[PDB]
């Protein structure tokens, strides 16, 4: 459980960045993409409970 | 491959319109190297 | 001699089955079908292969920073560390990665496809030497072995079997590609291999043909 | 036991006072896809997720 | 006692420098840098084979 909680916070803080940059470019939008797609939404959402 | 690095730094200011002052302190740095390579490459031909 | 732009080639890669190599190379239809499959080449003795459908060609070659800041608004020669820009030549469509689920390997499979996309954000590849005796910025010797890279996904284009026949994406490791220079920049008014084109006889109106649609004879 | 300890590492170097500097933490996720192993084989495998 | 007939034979003479000759104890390497043929390390019951 230690590790997989610890990777996710990991690829939490890895971001691409705050909306300051993913509102006003066209790189940060790349590195969200590719986060977004290893972590389904489906399965995340259920796991706290 | 230095002649690789300059050709690329210059897509960097390629969209800009003035250069900045950090952005020609550096720039001038690699092209006076540049140079003294260019020297050297003449004088293993020079004296044929 | 060398790889050179506007020249058209075919991928190829080899992977074995039945404890004997067979070649396998890539290729699509085009309109009806944005995926992309396998063609078997092994045969050729007696299974004639398709293709119609196998030629490539490439348009453009940049280096990555290029790329980046060409993103936001001759004849070259290629060189390891360089991007490309695949099309597909008898469609007209530029090989890209899509963004589907699918395949076995599935997880971030990203199964292959092309559609359009002239806009420069996921239809480039960068191309990096296999083995240590090449190096980055070296000229890219005919028959080499290439490992593709996605600009976008950053993902290698994987030739990944699984349980059912073998599918492409871009998941999990490497796979060698090996080029092929399918023909190069030829002379004009003389005929070539792979061209399409009619059969006169005799002096001024007659030409070869088979019979006409709508009949029983199979076209025999 | 392994993997915990130099993951709690890595989160110092992506960020350092509320969720900035993104030039080390954009070639992180780079270079961390280039070995897909790294990922706990539970996932991000062949066999299952 | 007596004499022996002895035959010379001219095995070689100044050869050409830079060019290989027969005759000449020397290493295989393959690839482009660091790679060479070899055979088994010491020690071992493979029989050098």
């Amino acid at each position: 459980m230690s590790f997989y909680a610890a990777l996710i916070d990991l690829l939490g803080r890895c971001a691409p960045e705050m909306h300051l940059i993913q509102a006003g470019k066209g790189e940060a939008l790349r590195i969200r993409a590719i986060l977004r797609s290893l972590v389904p939404l489906d399965d995340l959402v259920g796991i706290i409970s | 491959r230095l002649q690789e690095s300059i050709s690329d730094f210059y897509w960097y200011y390629s969209g800009k319109d003035v250069i900045e002052e950090q952005g020609k302190r550096n720039f001038s740095k690699a092209m006076s190297v540049a140079k003294q390579v260019f020297n050297s490459l003449t004088e293993y031909i020079q004296g044929p | 001699q060398f790889l050179r732009t506007d020249d058209e080639v075919v991928l190829q890669c080899s992977a074995t089955v039945l404890k004997e190599q067979l070649k396998l190379c890539l290729a699509a239809e085009g309109f009806g079908n944005r995926l992309c499959f396998l063609e078997p080449t092994s045969n050729a003795q007696n299974v004639p292969p398709d293709l119609a459908i196998c030629c490539f060609t490439l348009e453009q070659s940049l280096s990555v920073r290029a790329l980046q800041e060409m993103l936001a608004n001759g004849h070259r020669t290629l060189l390891y560390g360089h991007a490309i820009l695949l099309r597909h030549a008898h469609s007209r469509m530029y090989l890209s990665c899509l963004t589907t689920s699918r395949s076995m390997t599935d997880k971030l499979a990203f199964d292959v496809g092309l559609q359009e996309d002239a806009t420069g954000e996921a239809c480039w590849w960068t191309m990096h030497p296999a083995s240590k005796q090449r190096s980055e910025g070296e000229k890219v010797r005919v028959g080499d072995d290439l490992i593709l890279v996605s600009v976008s996904s950053e993902r290698y284009l994987h030739l990944s079997t699984a349980s059912g026949e073998l599918q492409v994406d871009a998941s999990f490791m490497q796979t060698l590609w090996n080029m092929n220079p399918i023909c190069s920049c030829c002379e004009e008014g003389y005929v070539t291999g792979g061209h399409v084109l009619r059969l006169f006889h005799g002096h001024m109106d007659e030409c070869l043909t088979i019979s006409a649609a709508d009949s029983d004879d199979q076209r025999r | 036991c392994g993997g915990e300890r130099y993951l709690d590492f890595l989160r110092f170097a992506v960020f350092v006072n509320g969720e900035s500097v993104e030039e080390n933490a954009n070639v992180v996720v780079r270079l961390l896809i280039r070995k897909p192993e790294c990922f706990g084989p539970a996932l991000r495998g062949e066999g299952g997720s």
